[PDB]
RNA sequence: UUGUGGCAGCCAAGCGUUCAUAGCGACGUUGCUUUUUGAUCCUUCGAUGUCGGCUCUUCCUAUCAUUGCGAAGCAGAAUUCACCAAGUGUUGGAUUGUUCACCCACCAAUAGGGAACGUGAGCUGGGUUUAGACCGUCGUGAGACAGGUUAGUUUUACCCUACUGAUGACAGUGUCGCGAUAGUAAUUCAACCUAGUACGAGAGGAACCGUUGAUUCACACAAUUGGUCAUCGCGCUUGGUUGAAAAGCCAGUGGCGCGAAGCUACCGUGUGCCGGAUUAUGACUGAACGCCUCUAAGUCAGAAUCCAAGCUAGCAUGCGACG
RNA sequence: GGUGAACAGCCUCUGGCCAAUGGAACAAUGUAGGCAAGGGAAGUCGGCAAAACGGAUCCGUAACUUCGGGAAAAGGAUUG
């Protein structure tokens, strides 16, 4: 099936779910759930929340 | 026709004017095709054609109601795909009663169900999404 | 002193009174009409409301924007173990209405149904149907049974079968005693209905016999109970302004000086919820029959070997091990409530009625919390 | 009571480019109604709480829209007059304390009406209608104003009934049913195709069927999104306090970020109904009246109508089968 | 005593109390207090009630003016 990839937790969205924000600079963020979206809007940096796939691959865990 | 999507812009709302006519700010006053109910404020969504005066803009546009079309709204809304899509700012564009874009171009993305519903805002848009 | 401004009435008067339903089981108040030419079949069934999930399907609908497009839809799961037919009733028409002509019961009757006849089973001697069971081990008893059947064949115009669910193959409920009802047979002549029943006593009828795919059914059951709940919630009347002495959430004028009485149509504060309701045209997408590859949630597009139960089980209900239906939309009652599936009464004819469903995906992520995987083994391979 | 207010007839001088009656209809005249006011002063002065708005319900037709029709100065589009029709609908706002009024916009439409000028132990107290105060005119003055202004308490239900819900006795007890009767709920529009067709010189310019959505309403549901936190769940953190780190605790929920579950939202979802009788009208056969005639006898087609079907209750101190 | 500009508030020690009838439950409606997506006065007679601002350091501070004020005007930035 066609999966998606959230752009704040880097985890895979399954069909029929997921919240796509369309930022004024025309680029598409596809959040996974409420928590990712609220951290994004609070301007948190994914690379420095410990639970994110981007943090984990950055530190090679 | 178009499906039903979350209604986000009541009257007295104030939206960006995302086109190159010079108006900086539309002001929603009423919505086409809406039939009311006691106390219920008329509401617009993406693709609904509204009436709007300009409160801050070019001097020669102000002080007169003009048909607008909403192209971006910040209230989420559920697609028929499942995804709850939305935008960053409320914004609409001037049109004429026959749906023509008064201006020439639209700055930024526009609602997909706005462009597909208005055949000219689709061409004046730069990036449909 | 007309009304300055109109607005449509709040609340429907076609659903009064609103008291507790006097029945936990959703009773059927009308069965599909008999058509003697169709072969004999049943017209209802009992299921249990497991929970809700969603699908994405490929719409086939020329003229719609959804044509050749995938749509995400909620669907409700009904865990639906086969009924056991343990009886037979005849109904004969009078100038008053219908009378029960007579009734016949099965020789063996399960432990769990015969609890339906006691308010205190355990202390009882369990003697229900004991001295009636003995009408089958003698020549005279068998004689009078066949006499009852010839009576029903020779007079009755409406034949029904008493069926009970096997409640115990749904360990999710903490309930041992059965639910029991009449399902009215349709089709054939009266002797064929009596033959169809008596042939099929004491044996199990699977929901595939009752329904088919893509068919619309109705679901009948008692709603959620919400308690003694006031007017703004129960009836929907708008709230009063903030600045009122003695409260906001009420109907201000409950009627004119005349009639010097309160009308039955004014909104008052009382019980909300736990009502009886029938809700028609709920479609069938998939019957899951336990023991065939239709039971797992692997479509022809997805193939992740998962069963219908979402991760961590259905909240408040458990894990679906039995048969099940998967119907478009919602279902009355909370989780673990019994729901009567009933064949429709119209002649389904629309493009929606004829529309054929083929899924592509069934959400299985734990409905308890923001689920994010499909399967336990995939959560395990993702962590390590 | 009905002059005054509103509403409808009869006559037909004329308007309606020729043509009284398509649509009017002066001069007269016959009424109807009781939301105004006038008139009276019959009940009420050991008190019936007095304008308006908000809320909610019901009812009326003297019909604005919507379903079916008839007529035209009906070519098509629009529009005007009337018919059975009261089932459904009748809005958001600026200004005013206003009912009234007037504008802007949407709309299929923004018709009119009652219920003690519905509705104050339902609110509000803007107006009015006390005591403070000010101006303008009058008064010599104490003061007056059906002149404008500003501040000015809104008490009680626990009684009976009504109503909305909750138990419940009356052939032992328990399942499964019947169904008298009462309620009843569905409403409207748009887009594509029909079609730039029919009609029309041109300008303009339809509709049925079909297909797709939508509005208003109703009833449910919580997978998805959103809302909610005292899970005091996890984390962060201020001030203090336990010799200190660790673990906490105190600040009535210390504060913030997130926050499952439960409830919940046209802010999310799903669904919303099948026969016959018939009105208005158009008709069939056929008289009276050799002909004609929808009517006299007898029939037909016929609607947002009606009654059922369906949906809700079914202590109707009703009933059936059975254990 | 601590924080703080402080006899503000918030916590503590000496000293004094737990005196305000108790038990069970989490229904409407209340009273006191919170929070809310999109919009921000469209509600309403009237922005009534509530929200937003708020300390301090640095900069900047208009019309008008009795030249004393306006003035903490406005608009900005920093804070562990
Ligand atoms: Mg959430
Ligand atoms: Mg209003
Ligand atoms: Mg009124
Ligand atoms: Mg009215
Ligand atoms: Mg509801
Ligand atoms: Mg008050
Ligand atoms: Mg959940
Ligand atoms: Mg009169
Ligand atoms: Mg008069
Ligand atoms: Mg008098
Ligand atoms: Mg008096
Ligand atoms: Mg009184
Ligand atoms: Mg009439
Ligand atoms: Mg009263
Ligand atoms: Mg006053
Ligand atoms: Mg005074
Ligand atoms: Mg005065
Ligand atoms: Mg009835
Ligand atoms: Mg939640
Ligand atoms: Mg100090
Ligand atoms: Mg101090
Ligand atoms: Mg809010
Ligand atoms: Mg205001
Ligand atoms: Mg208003
Ligand atoms: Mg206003
Ligand atoms: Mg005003
Ligand atoms: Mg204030
Ligand atoms: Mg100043």
């Amino acid at each position: 099936l066609k999966t998606e990839l959230c752009r704040f937790s880097g985890q895979k969205i399954y069909p029929g779910k997921g919240i796509r924000f369309i930022r004024s600079d025309s680029q598409v963020f596809l959040f996974a759930n409420s928590k990712c979206k609220r951290y994004f809007h609070n301007r948190l940096k994914p690379a420095k929340l410990c639970w994110t796939a981007m943090y984990r691959k950055q530190h090679k865990k | 026709n178009k499906f039903r999507m979350s209604l986000g812009l009541p009257v007295a709302a104030t939206v960006n004017c995302a086109d190159n006519t010079g108006a900086k700010n539309l002001y929603i006053i009423s919505v086409k095709g809406i039939k009311g109910r006691l106390n219920r404020l008329p509401s617009a969504c993406v693709g609904d054609m509204v009436m709007a005066t300009v409160k801050k803009g070019k001097p020669d546009l102000r002080k007169k109601v003009m048909p607008a079309v909403i192209v971006r709204q910040r209230k989420p809304w559920r697609r028929k795909d499942g995804v709850f899509m939305y935008f960053e700012d409320n914004a609409g564009v001037i049109v004429n009663p026959k749906g023509e874009m008064k201006g020439s171009a639209i700055t930024g993305p526009i609602g997909k169900e706005c462009a597909d519903l208005w055949p000219r805002i689709a061409s004046a848009a730069n990036a449909i999404v | 002193s007309h009304r300055k401004f109109e607005h449509p009435r709040h609340g429907s008067l076609g659903f009064l009174p609103r008291k507790r339903c006097s029945r936990h089981r959703g009773k059927v108040k009308s069965f599909p009409k008999d058509d003697q030419q169709k072969p004999c079949h049943l017209t209802a069934f009992l299921g249990y409301k497991a929970g809700m999930t969603h699908i994405v399907r490929e719409v086939e609908k020329p003229g719609s924007k959804l044509h050749k497009k995938e749509t995400c839809e909620a669907v409700t799961i009904i865990e639906t173990p086969p009924l056991v037919i343990v009886g037979l009733v005849a109904y004969v028409k009078t100038p008053r209405g219908l009378r029960t002509l007579n009734s016949v019961w099965a020789q063996h009757l399960s432990e769990d149904v015969r609890r339906r006849f006691y308010k205190n089973w355990c202390k009882s001697k369990k003697k229900a149907f004991t001295k009636y069971a003995l009408k089958y081990d003698s020549d005279s008893g068998k004689k009078e049974i066949q006499l009852q059947l010839e009576k029903m064949k020779k007079y009755a115009t409406i034949v029904r079968v008493i069926a009970h669910t096997q409640i115990r193959k749904m360990k999710g409920l903490k309930q041992k005693k059965a639910h029991l009802m009449e399902i009215q047979i349709n089709g054939g002549t009266i002797a064929d209905k009596v033959d169809y029943g008596y042939k099929f006593f004491e044996k199990e009828v699977p929901v595939e016999a009752v329904f088919q795919k893509d068919e619309m059914v109705d679901i009948i059951g008692v709603t959620k109970g919400k308690g003694y709940e006031g007017v703004v919630t129960r009836w929907g009347v708008t709230r009063l302004p903030r600045k009122t002495h003695r409260g906001l959430r009420k109907v201000a004028c409950i009627g004119a000086w005349h009639p010097a009485r309160v009308s039955y149509t004014v909104a008052r504060a009382g019980q909300n919820g736990y009502h009886h309701r029938t809700e028609m045209n709920k479609k069938i997408y998939k019957m899951g029959k336990s023991g065939q590859e239709s039971h797992e949630a692997c479509t022809e597009f997805d193939r992740t070997e998962k069963d219908i139960t979402p991760m961590g089980g259905f909240p408040h209900y458990g894990v679906v091990k039995g048969d099940y239906l998967m119907i478009k939309g919602c279902c009355v009652g909370p989780k673990k409530r019994v729901v009567t599936l009933r064949q429709s009464l119209l002649k389904q004819t629309s493009r929606l009625a004829l529309e054929e469903i083929k899924l592509k995906f069934i959400d299985t992520s734990s409905k308890f919390g923001h689920g994010r995987f499909q399967t336990t083994d995939e959560k395990q391979k993702f962590y390590g």
